[PDB]
């Protein structure tokens, strides 16, 4: 038994956030909702479908009907930016939804500046190749980076890291590193990271051909 | 009064076990169930099982059958979760959280979490590779360059540029734990493209656990 949440919800301040959570046996059992901000433990905001714990603002409300549970936030504010998880019990076991990232757009969107770095010759000597894709100073935080090698999607060999929000312009940066063996790296020509972001009308691709100078 | 407090961070090799402590108040110990929930970097919450400390009854999630052991010590109102046969995928923050027990009030109080890092690695200093500025890292009048600080263990590492003289436009990313069990991170900086021929750029890396100190000059790709 699994609970399905939307990966991301984006709205503007004051608007009403709607976060859904679906499951076959939901009307059988109660649903709880948790808020989690970066570096902190989850916080219970709704329990038993509709109940607010003490100290939770009244703008948080819940409902559960037709195998769909919904978390609603009226007059969404900046402090509401967080990840939200639904949770239920199927008989004995607890199940969590995948989580919904709630973004409240406080300033204009800024597309990322994208840079790509081939592996250094020094690293290639060591028998490994790291390709780095840098997304710089973008807003909001949600961004997708995917690797293509000779137009073949790469899965399971890349990792991402993101900075904390800049104190001043409130932007983020993100790195994606693709790691291959030297051998595998030398078997292909075109290395590309495809970037999507709400500030981009269409995907952006930064690429190079192994050996460009 | 704090209701739940967990033990400190753990580092374990694959195949070993890790025992996380969760000391509770008397009120929590006597009137709540304790849930155990873990969360890996950038991933969601995953429930492992529950214990009622007053009675000692427990339940586990099927995925963790045989591998998890929940125990208690009444005299010090503490509960424990031991995870055995650790693997790389078990690296995560492990939480205890209390709940009153349809009849579920949710987990209304959480411990601070216990980081468990599963790695076969011994202490190891990083290799430092240049992220050279080129036409492929030039956006108009701005150029990007950096240093890849790869394959070190354990945390942490610090990076500066030009011995601390260059701070504007520097982004030093949080490390990731690779499937090898070693950490890797990058430190980048954006600078005027016109400065590449005249300005020297050196990243200063210090991995104190291995006493590794590296200054790497980053030059444009020719
Ligand atoms: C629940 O926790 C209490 C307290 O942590 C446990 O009692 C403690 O048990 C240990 C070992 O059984 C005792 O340590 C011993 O100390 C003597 C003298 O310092 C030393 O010579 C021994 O080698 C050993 O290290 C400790 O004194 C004792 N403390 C108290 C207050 O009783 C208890 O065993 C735990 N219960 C369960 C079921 O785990």
């Amino acid at each position: 038994y699994e609970l399905t949440q939307p990966p991301s919800v984006s709205l503007s301040p004051g608007q009403t956030a709607t976060i859904t959570c679906s499951g076959d046996k939901l009307d059988d059992n109660y649903v709880c909702w948790y808020q989690q901000k970066p570096g902190q433990s989850p916080v219970l905001v709704i329990y038993q479908d509709t109940m607010r714990p003490s100290g939770i603002p009244e703008r948080f409300s819940g409902s559960n009907s037709g195998n769909i549970a919904t978390l609603t936030i009226s007059g969404t504010q900046a402090v509401d930016e967080a990840d939200y998880y639904c949770q239920a019990w199927d008989g004995s076991t607890v199940v969590f939804g995948g989580g919904t990232r709630l973004t409240v757009l406080g300033q204009p969107k800024a597309a990322p500046s994208v840079f790509i770095f081939p592996p250094s010759d020094e690293q290639l000597k060591s028998g490994t190749a790291s390709v780095v894709c840098l997304l710089n100073n973008f807003y909001p935080r949600e961004a997708k980076v995917q690797w293509k090698v000779d137009n073949a999607l790469q899965s399971g060999n890349s990792q991402e890291s993101v900075t904390e929000q800049d104190s001043k312009d409130s932007t983020y940066s993100l790195s994606s590193t693709l790691t291959l063996s030297k051998a595998d790296y030398e078997k292909h020509k075109v290395y590309a990271c495809e970037v999507t972001h709400q500030g981009l009308s269409s995907p952006v691709t930064k690429s190079f051909n192994r050996g460009e100078c | 009064q704090v209701q739940l407090v967990q033990s400190g961070a753990e580092v374990k090799k694959p195949g070993a076990s890790v025992k996380v402590s969760c000391k509770t108040s008397g009120y929590t110990f006597n009137n709540y169930d304790i849930n155990w929930v873990r969360q890996a970097a950038g991933q969601g919450l995953e429930w492992m099982g529950w214990m009622n400390p007053y009675s000692g009854n427990t339940g586990y999630a099927q995925k963790f059958q045989g591998r998890v052991t929940m125990t208690r010590n009444i005299s010090i109102t503490t509960v424990y979760m031991e995870l055995s046969s650790l693997r790389s995928e078990d690296t995560a923050v492990y939480y205890c959280a209390r709940e009153v027990r349809g009849y579920g009030g949710g987990s209304d109080y959480w411990g601070q979490g216990t980081l468990v890092t599963v790695s076969s690695a011994s202490t190891k200093g990083p290799s430092v590779f240049p992220l050279a500025p080129s036409s492929k890292s030039t956006s108009g009048g701005t150029a990007a360059l950096g240093c890849l600080v790869k394959d070190y263990f354990p945390e942490p590492v610090t990076v500066s540029w030009n011995s601390g003289a260059l701070t504007s436009g520097v982004h030093t990313f949080p490390a990731v734990l690779q499937s090898s069990g070693l950490y890797s991170l990058s430190s980048v900086v954006t600078v005027p493209s016109s400065s590449l021929g005249t300005q020297t750029y050196i990243c200063n890396v210090n991995h104190k656990p291995s006493n590794t100190k590296v200054d790497k000059r980053v030059e444009p790709k020719s």
